[PDB]
């Protein structure tokens, strides 16, 4: 009558076998809705910051990929002004065994290693390709401004 | 019985707004392109033909609160309009006077609200109302 065994499986593994540097709690009203907090990756311009992300497991999931979006403003070539994430295991390369924790550390991996060269990148991309040094400092600036509380 | 969270529903409406629907007589988009809360929206309604609203573009502000879409959004015309259900001096849409809002369902959307207002502009009681000069807007 409830959720597919798989969802229960993962959901329980999360609130049990936590991903390092990533917090993932269930919403108080939607069992397919999760409030995630990702710690800025070590050695990244986001290090020291905490970023809020929301994750939703669609009905037709695992078929359809989970929906994820940043809720904390971040300066990154693959995260837009509304927090939408350009990660391909989220659109093209998605398939059933990936689960949630593949997406999560992958997202953390994106922060650790930006992809300015991505076709659908930002505009932040432009500044990351041409003046990476300045882009990295601005990402740190935005971390100080939006991800320290 | 899967429900789609407010933020993801609004993301869907953001995409649909950019793709546009039907004949383009109503349109919507984020008021602030950096508003991660996806709360404030700009609505547009082309006044329907053969009514005193014809050939006029109406801009509106649509506010999707924390409980949207379980709860209806708040709506107000920026463009001045004389229409039943719209406060004549502030542009605020009285939810109780507009069926789609009074009988809100979580299956509704910003699109549906705008299409309903445009349809209501064709009502016998609205189509004949003398309108203020084109181009005027309410304050705030």
């Amino acid at each position: 009558a409830g959720l597919p065994r798989r969802i229960i499986k993962e959901t329980q593994r999360l609130l049990a076998e936590p991903v390092p540097g990533i917090k993932a709690e269930p919403d108080e009203s939607n069992a397919r809705y999760f409030h995630v907090v990702i710690a800025g990756p070590q050695d990244s311009p986001f290090e020291g910051g905490t970023f809020k992300l929301e994750l939703f497991l669609p009905e037709e999931y695992p078929m359809a990929a989970p929906k994820v979006r940043f809720m904390t403003k971040i300066y990154h070539p693959n995260v837009d002004k509304l927090g939408r994430i350009c990660l391909d295991i989220l659109k093209d390369k998605w398939s059933p065994a990936l689960q949630i924790r593949t997406v999560l550390l992958s997202i953390q991996a994106l922060l650790s290693a930006p992809n300015p060269d991505d076709p659908l990148a930002n505009d932040v991309a432009e500044q990351w390709k041409t003046n990476e040094a300045q882009a990295i400092e601005t990402a740190r600036a935005w971390t100080r401004l939006y991800a320290m509380n | 019985g899967v429900k789609v969270p407010r933020n993801f529903r609004l993301l869907e409406e953001l995409e649909e707004g950019q793709k546009g629907v039907g004949d383009g007589t109503v349109s919507w988009g984020l008021e602030d392109d950096e508003d991660m809360t996806l709360t404030r929206w700009t609505g547009m309604i082309i006044g329907p033909p053969r009514t005193n609203y014809e050939n006029r573009i109406y801009s509106l502000k649509v506010e999707c609160g924390p409980k949207y879409p379980e709860a209806p959004p708040s709506v107000r015309f920026v463009t001045k309009i004389n229409m039943n259900g719209i406060n004549n001096s502030s542009g605020m849409v009285d939810a109780r006077s507009i069926p789609v809002l009074a009988k809100w369902q979580n299956s509704y959307s910003i699109k549906v609200v705008l299409q309903e207002l445009r349809r209501l502009m064709m009502s016998k009681e609205n189509m004949k109302l003398p309108q203020p000069p084109e181009g005027q807007t309410y304050n705030n």
